[PDB]
């Protein structure tokens, strides 16, 4: 009797806290630099988090499952390798509806873009930059897909 | 899983041929990569399952041809008016997982589903 | 002041002779009502991937559409199958102060909506941060408190006239008006009051929906991509149908019932009769049918 | 240094000693056959003794 | 030329050895049935996709681990939560539990193992030395600890002087998962050059290698009496050894089986094999024939972990839902 009544306080304890990180969780967004360290920042009273991976093999096909639920990934730019692994990420099974932020000319934005355009069926777009800006371009592309990831939600697109 | 590959003046003609075996070879995709001396490993060409897909690099789009055979298990590069660029060792990959559209890692080093390649001077 | 014990409901004035082919669409729009609402109100809280603000929005008016349909039209059926028409004084006031009251709530659950749909469009990085739990039940409990609060002098206003003569309401629901018109004295104060409460309440939400409409329509269509300008009409047009369909037959009623007596009896209780029924039938179709996610749920639970 | 390393597991892997597959399937098969009537998923336990 | 010898020796001498199947044997057996199983708890406390889970001694207590960063202790009896424990990374893909029941283990993509103690929740200690990721890990004792990582090693811990005991090398791939014995003499290995090792704690050297499958080999365990063991992999096939033959004896396959397999697990006496799949529901095959009996489907994404009791009388899935769930 006063066994399961100290274990019941127990739990509403851990519930009341738990209910507490849903959302801090649900208010930052997360990104991924593949050119592990994490740099968390603010912009606009918006919360941001970075991962950058490089104590890792250059084996990525098993730790990259990881980041499937990241908003972005960040692709600092040997052109056909960066454009084998653009590819390579772009038809994967978990990351397939995944935007690609690159940082790199026409001629090489054009090729990207043959390939971000070919498939995707409108789920994902590409949004090459040629480079305190950096973080400014970061923001509004990921203001542009979070809108529309809500017009998708609402049948207004 | 064992690959074996064998084959190999300006301007010439060569053929290289590879052997699978240990894998149902049908429903994997296939591509050639070469590494060139002072340089690292490269990309060169692509196949799919059945050879209705066909990629080629840049650099030797038009000259080159790759084909697959399914009925032998094995796989061709045919190059025709070879320059003296061209001068490196060939080897044959194969993407790790079936029924698949992405392939990782068939350039990095120390990967395991690669042969023991052919050197081709021209 | 000499309240009669009980009063009658004749129906549709001058249709009397065909009361029984007149409802012959009424119950199958009904039945359909009654299945719609508790379906989707069923996938909402079953499924645990429908935990959103909007479903939770859509939940609330599905209620509502179910408590609205279910007050006027079993009586109705009533006085147009068995000719069941007596009905109570006190049965009268509650029937009247709960349809005007959930009215009040239905229209303010659309202003939440509306409200809701602009800070997701127009605010996309601040949407988590803007609309949280402690947000939406106090958006709740301001909505019902708004409604009860400004309906409930009408029956302390309406047991205060006195009642001489006849007893029978031309209609087939109890209403303010059509009660009010049998008294014996001056029907000024119920007059002002409740033409001030009809327009504070439904133009302003109005107003607002409008603007917001707009703003969402100015939103979308200044995007580089052109495959949204036809979804968003597409949908927005059959929204706002909906939304008129609501909207205009409620101020059709409350002006006819004090400004307007040339126009025939019959024509004025037949559309009095539709925004009380159509929109809780219409409601899950282009709500819960049409969206992506409850369909395609739906279909998963009965294959 | 990979391949003498390679060549020296090889020989260290050949001698081994094995036996026949015949006479190790029984082994297992017999050890299914005896530890089968105290396992509660094969053999559903009485509901009033189960703990969930 | 001598490697070529060498293995044209050994399959010749594999050969030589095998004279009956597994299935020409048990063809005689009554089949065990349909195996119906409901669910019977759902715990749900998680934020992010769960992606290990670990059973206790006691068969009541259980501990998850979830990519928020979270770890979790349950009472699968009443649901009850009785420990929760934030971490310092957020990437976390093991986790265990000591027989003893008083630590638990995590690790991830930090390259470093953490065990915190449970009756004091504080951390005990940060093993650090490895060169990539942590794939799994498995206690032995209060102060020993066997681990696998993706720069192709294994290793053996001794937890009061937080040094490197033993060093396992050989595989020539990210080695995913490892399984201890019951006599704890020796252990076994999968890495994602499609083939199994099997290492001795003592000596510290391989033994023998197995090579069957044809691409990435992702779960492993023991059987009961610690003479065979089961092994899934990337190429939608699981496949049983033997340790004194020292080859294949059966595989479980469908032909309209596509995707991977991500766990595996024995029952109490070995007569079911518990496979968990990346389409979303996992299934049971009969270990003496090699065919299926039954599925568990309620999970809506990829199952990643799958658990049996000591007493074999529940078992325990977790998914990509953030949901686990108690079967009977
Ligand atoms: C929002 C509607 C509130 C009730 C309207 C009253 C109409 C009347 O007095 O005739």
């Amino acid at each position: 009797r006063n066994e399961e009544k100290a274990q019941r306080e127990a739990n509403k304890k851990i519930e009341k806290q738990l209910q507490k990180d849903k959302q801090v969780y649900r208010a930052t967004h997360r990104l991924l630099l593949l050119g592990i360290f994490e740099t968390k920042f603010q912009v606009d009273k918006v919360n941001f988090h970075m991962f950058d991976v490089g104590g890792q093999r250059d084996e990525r096909r098993k730790w990259i499952q990881c980041f499937n639920d990241v908003t972005a990934i960040i692709f600092v730019v040997r052109l056909q390798e960066a454009l084998n692994l653009f590819k390579s990420i772009w038809n994967n099974r978990w990351l397939r509806t995944i935007s690609v932020i690159l940082f790199l000319k026409y001629f090489i934005r054009d090729e990207f873009l043959r390939i971000s355009t070919a498939s995707g069926d409108g789920r994902h777009y590409c949004y090459p930059h040629f480079t305190t800006e950096n973080i400014r371009r970061v923001f509004n592309d990921c203001r542009d897909i979070i809108q529309r990831m809500h017009l998708r939600q609402y049948e207004l697109l | 899983v064992q690959l074996q590959e064998s084959g190999g003046q300006p301007g010439g003609s060569l053929r290289l041929s590879c052997a699978a075996s240990g894998f149902t070879f049908s429903n994997y995709k296939m591509n050639w990569v070469r590494q060139a001396p002072g340089k690292g490993l490269e990309w060169v060409s692509d196949i799919s399952q059945s050879g209705a897909s066909i990629s080629y690099t840049g650099s030797v789009k038009g000259r080159f041809t790759i084909s697959r055979d399914n009925a032998k298990n094995t796989l061709y590069l045919q190059m025709n008016s070879l320059k003296p660029e061209d001068t490196a060792v060939y080897y044959c990959a194969r993407c790790p997982a079936p029924f698949t559209r992405d392939c990782f890692d068939v350039t990095s080093t120390t990967y395991a589903y690669r042969g023991q390649g052919t050197q081709v001077t021209v | 002041s000499f309240h009669p014990s009980s009063f009658l409901l004749v129906g549709i004035p001058g249709l009397e002779s065909v009361h029984i082919w007149i409802s012959i669409p009424f119950c199958a729009m009904y039945l359909i009502a009654l299945l719609g609402n508790s379906t989707l109100l069923f996938v909402i809280k079953t499924e645990r991937s429908l935990h959103e603000p909007m479903y939770y929005f859509l939940a609330m008016l599905a209620a509502t559409d179910l408590v609205l349909s279910t007050s006027t039209i079993p009586k109705m059926l009533a006085i147009f199958w068995f000719n069941l028409k007596e009905i109570s004084f006190d049965a009268c006031l509650t029937q009247m102060f709960f349809i005007h009251s959930f009215t009040g709530m239905e229209s303010g659950v659309l202003l939440a909506m509306a409200f809701d749909r602009y800070v997701a469009i127009c605010y996309p990085l601040r949407y988590t941060t803007i609309l949280t739990n402690k947000v939406i039940g106090k958006i709740g409990m301001a909505v019902v408190l708004r409604a009860v609060l400004l309906v409930i002098p009408f029956p302390f206003l309406l047991k205060r006239l006195p009642f001489c003569g006849t007893n029978i309401i031309p209609h087939t629901y109890c209403e303010h008006m059509g009660v009010a018109k049998l008294a014996c004295a001056d029907i000024k104060v119920n007059i002002i009051y409740g033409l001030f409460v009809a327009l504070l309440i439904v133009g302003l939400d109005v107003i607002l929906i409008a603007l917001s409409y707009v703003l969402i329509l100015r939103a979308v269509f200044r995007l580089p991509s052109q495959d949204a300008r036809l979804k968003a009409l597409s949908t927005c047009g059959s929204h706002i149908c909906v939304i008129l369909a609501f909207y205009t037959p409620a101020f059709f009623s409350f002006l006819t019932h004090r400004f307007g007596h040339h126009i025939p009896p019959y024509i004025h209780i037949l559309l009095a009769n539709l925004y009380l029924l159509v929109p809780p039938m219409l409601n899950p179709i282009i709500y819960g049918v049409k969206t992506k996610q409850i369909r395609e749920r739906v279909l998963k639970i009965f294959f | 240094a990979q391949a003498r390393k390679l060549v020296e597991q090889l020989k260290m892997e050949a001698n081994i000693d094995r036996i026949k597959v015949s006479k190790a399937a029984a082994d297992l098969m017999a050890y299914c056959e005896a530890h089968a009537k105290e396992d509660p998923l094969l053999t559903p336990v009485p509901a009033s003794e189960n703990p969930f | 030329q001598e490697a070529e010898q060498l293995k044209n020796q050994i399959r010749d001498a594999r050969k030589a050895c095998a004279d009956a199947t597994l299935s020409q044997i048990t063809n005689n057996i009554d089949p065990v049935g349909r195996i119906q199983m409901r669910t019977r708890r759902t715990l749900r406390g998680h934020l992010a996709k769960i992606y290990a889970m670990h059973w206790g001694t006691d068969s009541r207590l259980l501990v998850s681990a979830s990519q928020d960063g979270k770890l979790i202790i349950w009472d699968s009896y009443t649901t009850n939560k009785v420990h929760a424990i934030p971490l310092r990374s957020s990437w976390v893909m093991t986790c265990a539990y000591a027989p003893s029941g008083n630590y638990v283990a995590c690790g991830g993509l930090d390259n470093i193992c953490s065990i915190y103690n449970l009756k004091t929740v504080r951390v005990s200690r940060e093993l650090a030395g490895h060169t990539g990721y942590l794939s799994c890990c498995r206690f032995l004792d209060d102060n020993q600890i066997v681990t696998s990582s993706g720069d192709t090693t294994c290793a053996l811990w001794d937890i009061e002087t937080g040094q490197q005991t033993t060093t396992f090398t050989g595989h020539t791939g990210d080695v995913m998962s490892l399984s201890l014995a019951p006599d704890t003499r020796l252990f076994v290995s999968g890495a994602c050059d499609a083939s199994a090792k099997l290492w001795d704690v003592r000596e510290g050297m391989c033994r023998q290698t197995f090579t069957g499958h044809e691409s990435d080999i992702n779960a492993i365990c023991f059987f009961p009496n610690g003479n065979a063991f089961a092994t899934g992999s990337d190429d939608a096939t699981c496949r049983l050894f033997d340790l004194r033959a020292d080859q294949e004896l059966m595989t479980y396959s469908h032909d309209n089986i596509i995707c991977g397999i991500t766990s595996v697990s024995f029952s109490k006496s070995g007569r079911l094999l518990l496979a968990g799949y990346d389409d979303f529901n996992c299934n049971v095959w009969d270990a003496l024939k090699a065919d299926r009996a039954g599925v568990l489907a309620g999970h809506d994404n990829r199952v990643s972990c799958l658990g049996v009791t000591d007493d074999g009388m529940a078992v325990a899935t977790g998914s990509w839902d953030s949901f686990l769930k108690i079967w009977n």
